[PDB]
């Protein structure tokens, strides 16, 4: 009587479901992240190493180059020594626990390789506008 | 064009009623005197010099003192910080003890009653084996009888614990700027005429209040902030009676207060590295206190104070005084604190007059109490230090709290009697020109732009 | 030069309305703001009003509350205090004056008498 | 609201002596720039105000030396080294700091013999 | 629960000065108000006066000045802090004083005012 | 001082039926207050803030009134509903309306 | 003596304007926003309470097309029955006070609206940048 | 930080610019010998008493901006 | 003869608990995020003035 969309679109309800279509809610996610005599400081330490996650993450998009996006891109192929899954199969199969999984080798490559291409992308930016 | 487009406004000067937290601060020159003799010096942060207080224009603002937040949790941080002064100092649990008293050396009135009582008992040293005898002097008010001979005790010490204060420690105020915190904001009405209910076109904004200076006083408020130009009335429903009124009048009103008598402490050592104050001898003539008000500004005031009634009371009617009806002797007169020791003192020579529709002063006399239990706790009790040499103060006298008798069946005079109760009227009369508000940004309107792609 | 070319001395009635100006006279109109000073004998000066020259931004005294009204012409240059259902008390000298933010009056005007 | 009292009212006083006004305020009228704006007028009996004193150290531009300012938070001083009968006219103090401004009472001044 | 015990009905002389206790049970009894009230038949209701026992600030009707007396007794201990004691003392009794008492407390929302009197004791009828 | 009045005296009538008691001041804008006593009972508040109603009330009693003129308006009479009603501005008594079983 | 026009750009100062004057400053209002023995855990926890509402209107914009902005714009026309009001008259008229009380019902549609048309902004971008 | 940051024209980018020349009364140096010459200490200590100054040029110029895009997108 | 105390006529007096040392252990001292901690290695340093390395 209450309807499956609604605890389709709830708080990580799409854990479930492939990615591709996973990918049409993340703002419940990021929103669900944030907020929503002795005691109070264990509640305090709480509260403030959420936001000091949150701000790390902030920060790692800032660094990079989407700030408030949520879906980004960049400028460095994928390498297909990481994957060599098919492009149609990865949308429509898989999950991202078994993607995360999958892919949780490859870390801090990947991030290095972001900050390092678009460091790149600033100084061809400030190069273009030097000129002009 | 046709085509309205909705967009935000992150920052929008707006604002809602809540109710929040505070900050407590007051000036350096508090933290001039040294060694947290003053209180609110651990807690209480820095003031800051000019303050921001800027003016509102076409603004229309309802305010409220009686449900207004901030005397709630003032009531229970004056309390709290007056706890925090308290678990430093020192019990008196070993000093309930069988009392040897007798009356006071003086010529005695076998009619009247001397106030003074000289009690020898038994009392522990430094060491545990080692007992001694000493004396001291107690008021009448703070020992009774137990049951030939004569044998007395503490009153408190058949049902709560007692505590000396540290004689370190001040009983002065110091003015306590209270302040919001970034998102909130604080609100002043600037009016004039504002009986305290209903809007107020004459506001402004504030981020930090300004002086208010701590009394307390069960009647007669002192030191208070006073009116611009009339005498105001204020109060939540005049027709109802068990409401008190408050009456904050215009020009101050000049108090002497003393204790004439030449007062010596003696030290007394509890047990290891402990210490005891105590009355021991006074030298000079045993004198009774008490206090002084200027005639003639009595009179005017209260001229004053009966031609601001009768608006609301009809403009023929007959307005008379009584002394206060009764209950605790602490609500009986006012009752306030003089150099750290407290005065209760007899008002009844005040509050005796009439009024038709048409160099001398007043003298009042007072009592001393050592021992108190205020605002009224279940086991804690506060005994208080005696101080030397001979004490007086003066205070501007500045507002008073009334109460209308239930004068139902055909009466004309509506006769009045001063009744505090409640410490929160005292406060009230001071935070009645503010309130707090919450800033919420990111409010919303149409306009003619649509974004590109 | 530099001067607030005021109007003319006004004696009028009670209740009625009158429009006071005052023209900038030898400077930039649109940046220094304009104050207005009420001279009785009984009180001696009082702050009226002020008006922003560029903006047309005004903030009144408590007491002029819906007593005066400003508007400003950045055309003629010159500031008008209309002053509506007049009483014997705004028989006075209103004085123009003018300042820049965080400095003094250093312009005053003739100062014109309304007599009701 | 910020009010202003201003003793003397009036000053009769010869000429070459010193002149002292103290205008008090009911507290604090300090703005957020740390300047306590207030101003000192001369109002001749028949003229404008002419600005004697603002930013109260500062003189007018124009106003000879003769004339001062001191006075911080509360109690704020007008003085003059010597009082000439170009002098003469009403002496104001006046919170320039806030809107509503407000003016003092003013002083008179004259010559008493 | 609230509960209001008074004391029952008692016969006086004329001249006479009769105590009426109100034990009252359930609450804080430091923090609200206590009224007495009266009932005489053909006459209806009749305020007395009210009490608060925090200092014991009371305030009486005009027309029964000097004639009555309210006092009070809290429970000062650690374990009991909620069962106080009013009183009334009621002096110079007439046989048009024969009525019936009554003890009461307000309401406890934020919109109650004083006088809508919520909670009420069982009544003590005194005839003289 | 505040005089009330109440206006129907006794109102007889029969069960599950609908009655209108008012009253009367002397004083406007202050709120009124109902009270309801049954024989030999201890009375009870109906309405508070001439409005509100009391715990345990059922909503068949409605009061209104603006000014001086205020009503009692009560629907589907219950014979527990029949008593004596009073209506109390702040210390002052309405003389009682005596609703009757007819 | 201090002048009119720095008491207008002071904060809240323009709180009685109109709407369209009042655009005019934010800035104040957002600086004054953020930050200017048993106590300082009240005085913490009040802290924190501050920043965790900034960051909640923070996150509130960054799911909206606008971050750093502070004056934006969007993909939803302005629906007459909520207002029906002259276009001329809004910004020259009315306060910001009184314009919250109207529009104050009109509450969480408007929200939700924001996120699905940037929802589908998104989208549509992902897919031209897919095609090409 | 972030908010000086988001209040100016940049939030994210860590290198910006803006609309607003260099007075050149604050520095009066070459433009090759900064980048090559000085280091970020000496550098701060040259230029810390013009503070408060830029930042709310800053300010200005991009509130400047933020209603000439309005005007723009509001004429389109 | 009879002795008392040195420390009982003038102040109290605690026992220390015997389960706790009070041999020294390593502080390492470390700033918060936003701060740093800066050392010479200078070889000669009396105590004031500049440090090159
Ligand atoms: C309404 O508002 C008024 C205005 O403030 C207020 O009056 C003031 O009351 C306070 C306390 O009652 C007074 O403070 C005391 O003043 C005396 C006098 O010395 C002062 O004045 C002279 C001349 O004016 C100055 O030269 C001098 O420097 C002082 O400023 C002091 O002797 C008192 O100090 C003692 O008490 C303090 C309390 O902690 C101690 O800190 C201090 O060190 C002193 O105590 C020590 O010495 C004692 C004597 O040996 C000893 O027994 C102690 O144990 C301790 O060792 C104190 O400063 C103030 O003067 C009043 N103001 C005026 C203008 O007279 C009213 O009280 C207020 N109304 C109410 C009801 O509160
Ligand atoms: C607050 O302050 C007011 C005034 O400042 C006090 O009011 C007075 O209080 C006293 C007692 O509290 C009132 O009563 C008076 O007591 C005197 C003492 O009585 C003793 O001595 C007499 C003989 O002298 C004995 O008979 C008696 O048993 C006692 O042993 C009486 O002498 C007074 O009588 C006088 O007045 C009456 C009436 O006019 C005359 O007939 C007598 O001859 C005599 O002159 C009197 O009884 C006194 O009346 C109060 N004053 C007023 C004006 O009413 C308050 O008491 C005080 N508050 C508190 C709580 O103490
Ligand atoms: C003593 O006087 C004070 C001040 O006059 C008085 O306080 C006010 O009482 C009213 C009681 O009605 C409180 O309630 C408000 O009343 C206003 C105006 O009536 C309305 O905004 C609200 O009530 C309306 O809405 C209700 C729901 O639809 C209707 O049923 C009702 O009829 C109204 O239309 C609101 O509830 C008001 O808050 C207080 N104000 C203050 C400042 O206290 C007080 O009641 C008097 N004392 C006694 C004992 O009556
Ligand atoms: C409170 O009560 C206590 C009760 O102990 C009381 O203490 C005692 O007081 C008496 C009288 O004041 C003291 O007796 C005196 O003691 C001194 C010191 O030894 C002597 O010098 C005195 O002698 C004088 O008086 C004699 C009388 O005949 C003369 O003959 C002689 O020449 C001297 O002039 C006198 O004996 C007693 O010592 C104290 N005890 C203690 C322990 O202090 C105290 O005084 C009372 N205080 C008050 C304020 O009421
Ligand atoms: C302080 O403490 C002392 C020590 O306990 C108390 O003294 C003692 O008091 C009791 C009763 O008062 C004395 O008992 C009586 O002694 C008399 C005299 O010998 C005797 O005649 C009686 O039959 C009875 O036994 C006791 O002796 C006495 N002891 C001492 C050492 O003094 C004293 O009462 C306390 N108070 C004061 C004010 O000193
Ligand atoms: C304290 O003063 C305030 C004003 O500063 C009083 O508020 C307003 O007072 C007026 C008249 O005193 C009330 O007007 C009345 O309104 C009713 C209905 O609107 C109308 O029928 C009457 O003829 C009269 O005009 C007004 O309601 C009142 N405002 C509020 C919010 O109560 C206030 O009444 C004073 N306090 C007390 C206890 O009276
Ligand atoms: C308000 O004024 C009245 C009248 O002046 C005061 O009442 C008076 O109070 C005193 C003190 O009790 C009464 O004195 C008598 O004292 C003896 C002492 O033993 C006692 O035996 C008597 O029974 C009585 O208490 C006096 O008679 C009394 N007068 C009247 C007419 O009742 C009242 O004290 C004043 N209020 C305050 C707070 O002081
Ligand atoms: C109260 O009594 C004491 C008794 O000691 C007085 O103190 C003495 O005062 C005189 C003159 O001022 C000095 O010569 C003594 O040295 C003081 N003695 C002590 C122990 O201090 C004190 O002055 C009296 N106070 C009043 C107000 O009379
Ligand atoms: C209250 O005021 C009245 C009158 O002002 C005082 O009445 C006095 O009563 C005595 C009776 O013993 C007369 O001798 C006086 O002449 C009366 N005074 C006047 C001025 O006539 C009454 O004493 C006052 N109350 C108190 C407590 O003093
Ligand atoms: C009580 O209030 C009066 C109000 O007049 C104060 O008297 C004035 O106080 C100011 C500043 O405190 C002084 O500049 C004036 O000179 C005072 N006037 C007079 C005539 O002395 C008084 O200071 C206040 N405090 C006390 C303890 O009386
Ligand atoms: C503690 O004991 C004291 C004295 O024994 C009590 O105080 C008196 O109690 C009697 C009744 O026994 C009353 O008539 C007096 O009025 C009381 N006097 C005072 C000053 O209160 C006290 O009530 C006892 N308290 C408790 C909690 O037992
Ligand atoms: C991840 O890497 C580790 C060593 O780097 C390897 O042992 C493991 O098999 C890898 N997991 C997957 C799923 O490839
Ligand atoms: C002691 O006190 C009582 C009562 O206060 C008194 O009657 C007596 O006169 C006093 N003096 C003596 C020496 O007993
Ligand atoms: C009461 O007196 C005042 C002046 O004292 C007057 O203005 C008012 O009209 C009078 N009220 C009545 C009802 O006569
Ligand atoms: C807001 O909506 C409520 C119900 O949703 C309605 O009662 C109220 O009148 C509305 N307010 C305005 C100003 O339209
Ligand atoms: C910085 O400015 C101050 C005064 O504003 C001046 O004394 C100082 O010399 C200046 N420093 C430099 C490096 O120019």
């Amino acid at each position: 009587a209450v309807g499956i969309g609604a605890v389709f679109l709830g708080f990580l309800g799409a854990a479930g479901s492939t990615m591709g279509a996973a990918s049409m809610t993340l703002t419940v996610q990021a929103r669900n992240l944030l907020s929503g005599t002795v005691w109070g400081i264990k509640q305090l330490q709480a509260r403030v190493l959420a936001v000091e996650r949150y701000l790390r993450d902030q920060q790692l998009l800032g660094i990079w180059g989407c700030s408030g996006k949520l879906i980004c891109c960049t400028n460095v192929p994928w390498n297909s020594s990481w994957s060599n899954r098919n492009l149609s199969e990865i949308w429509d199969n898989m999950t991202w626990l078994q993607w995360d999984k999958e892919i949780s080798n490859y870390t801090q490559i990947i991030y290095g390789l972001l900050e390092e291409s678009q460091n790149q992308q600033e100084k061809n930016e400030q190069d273009l506008l030097a000129l002009d | 064009a046709e085509n309205l487009w909705v967009t935000v406004y992150y920052g929008v000067p707006v604002w809602k009623d809540a109710e929040t937290t505070l900050f407590c601060a007051s000036d350096a020159k508090a933290y001039e005197t040294e060694k947290h003799n003053v209180w609110a010096t651990h807690a209480c942060v820095p003031t800051d010099p000019n303050p921001q207080e800027i003016h509102l224009e076409n603004v229309t603002e309802e305010f409220n003192m009686w449900k207004n937040n901030m005397v709630e949790q003032m009531h229970t941080d004056i309390i709290s910080l007056w706890d925090q002064s308290l678990k430093p100092c020192v019990k008196l649990t070993p000093l309930c003890v069988t009392l040897q008293c007798t009356n006071v050396t003086n010529n005695i009135t076998d009619d009247m009653r001397g106030e003074l009582k000289n009690c020898s008992f038994n009392m522990t040293t430094e060491l545990r084996d080692k007992k001694q005898k000493v004396y001291s002097l107690f008021y009448r008010l703070d020992v009774v009888q137990i049951n030939s001979n004569k044998e007395y005790r503490l009153i408190n010490c058949n049902t709560s614990a007692i505590t000396q204060a540290c004689p370190k420690v001040s009983f002065e105020p110091i003015p306590i700027h209270y302040c919001a915190p970034a998102g909130f904001a604080i609100l002043k009405c600037k009016d004039k005429k504002f009986n305290g209910t209903g809007p107020c076109p004459s506001v402004s904004t504030v981020q930090c209040t300004h002086g208010i200076k701590p009394v307390v006083s069960t009647q007669l408020l002192l030191n208070g902030s006073l009116a611009e130009e009339e005498v105001m009335i204020r109060s939540e429903n005049i027709t109802n009676n068990a409401k008190n009124i408050l009456v904050q009048f215009n020009t101050p009103v000049q108090i002497n207060c003393t204790r004439p008598n030449n007062n010596t402490r003696k030290s007394i050592r509890i047990g290891p590295g402990q210490a005891f104050y105590a009355t021991g001898d006074i030298i000079g003539d045993i004198r009774q206190a008490h206090c002084n008000v200027s005639k003639a500004t009595w009179n005017e005031t209260l001229g004053k104070v009966v031609k601001q009634l009768r608006k609301h009371f009809g403009n023929n009617t007959i307005i008379r005084f009584a002394n206060s009806s009764g209950g605790d002797l602490e609500v009986t007169t006012h009752s306030f604190n003089c150099g750290g020791e407290f005065f209760y003192c007899n008002t009844s020579g005040l509050f005796n007059s009439t009024w038709i529709s048409n160099n001398d002063s007043i003298t009042l006399p007072c009592r001393i109490k050592q021992i108190i239990n205020m605002w009224q706790r279940i086991g804690q009790a506060m005994y208080a230090p005696p101080i030397q040499g001979v004490i007086r103060c003066v205070s501007n006298i500045t507002g008073l709290i009334l109460t209308r008798d239930g004068g139902s069946t055909n009466s004309t005079t509506e006769t009045f009697r001063p009744g505090g109760g409640d410490m929160r009227d005292n406060w009230r009369s001071e935070l009645y020109k503010y309130k707090v508000v919450k800033i919420e940004p990111l409010g919303v309107a149409p306009t003619r732009c649509k974004r590109r792609v | 030069q530099v001067q607030l070319q005021q109007s003319g001395t006004e004696l009028v009635w009670p209740g009625t309305s009158v429009t006071l100006s005052c023209k900038a006279s030898g400077y930039t109109f649109t940046d220094y703001e304009i104050h207005w000073v009420k001279q009785t004998p009984v009180h001696g000066l009082e702050w009226i009003g002020a008006i922003v020259p560029k903006t047309g931004y005004t903030a009144y005294n408590q007491k002029f509350r819906g007593k005066a009204i400003l508007t400003a012409d950045k055309s003629s240059s010159t500031a008008y205090m209309d002053l509506r259902r007049l009483t014997s008390e705004d028989s006075a000298v209103y004085y123009c004056t003018r300042l820049r933010n965080y400095w003094y009056f250093d312009v005053w005007g003739t100062g014109t008498t309304v007599t009701v | 609201d910020f009010l202003m009292a201003q003793t003397p009212l009036s000053l009769p006083v010869s000429l070459g002596d010193q002149a002292s006004i103290s205008c008090r305020s009911s507290q604090s009228i300090v703005y957020s720039d740390g300047n306590t704006y207030l101003e000192w007028y001369l109002q001749r009996p028949g003229q404008s105000p002419k600005l004697l004193i603002y930013k109260v150290s500062n003189r007018f531009s124009g106003v000879p030396d003769r004339f001062s300012g001191s006075g911080s938070g509360t109690d704020f001083t007008l003085r003059i080294s010597r009082v000439e009968a170009e002098d003469l006219g009403i002496y104001y103090c006046f919170q320039g700091s806030h809107v509503p401004y407000t003016f003092g009472g003013g002083t008179k001044l004259e010559i008493k013999r | 629960q609230v509960q209001l015990v008074q004391s029952g009905a008692v016969i006086k002389t004329p001249g006479s000065s009769v105590k009426i206790s109100c034990r009252a049970s359930g609450y804080n009894f430091r923090d609200y108000s206590i009224h007495w009230v009266r009932l005489i038949p053909d006459k209806g209701f009749e305020w007395i006066g009210w009490i608060k026992p925090l200092w014991g600030a009371v305030s009486y009707a005009r027309q029964l000045q000097g004639r009555v007396s309210m006092t009070r007794q809290l429970s000062q201990d650690p374990d009991d802090p909620d069962w106080g004691v009013a009183y009334m003392e009621f002096s110079g009794l007439t046989p048009a004083d024969t009525a019936e008492y009554f003890c009461v407390r307000r309401g406890s929302c934020d919109y109650c005012g004083d006088f809508p009197w919520q909670y009420w004791g069982q009544g003590t009828v005194v005839v003289v | 001082e505040i005089v009330l009045t109440q206006s129907p005296g006794i109102l007889s009538l029969s069960p599950g039926e609908t009655a209108t008691l008012f009253c009367k001041a002397s004083q406007g804008g202050n709120a009124m207050t109902w009270y309801q006593k049954r024989r030999g009972q201890v009375p009870r508040l109906l309405i508070y803030d001439t409005s509100r109603r009391a715990s345990g009330v059922p909503d068949r009693f409605v009061g209104s009134g603006s000014g001086t003129d205020f009503f009692l308006t009560i629907n589907k009479l219950d014979r527990e509903d029949f008593a004596v009603y009073y209506c109390q501005q702040f210390e002052f008594f309405g003389l009682g309306s005596e609703l009757e079983v007819h």
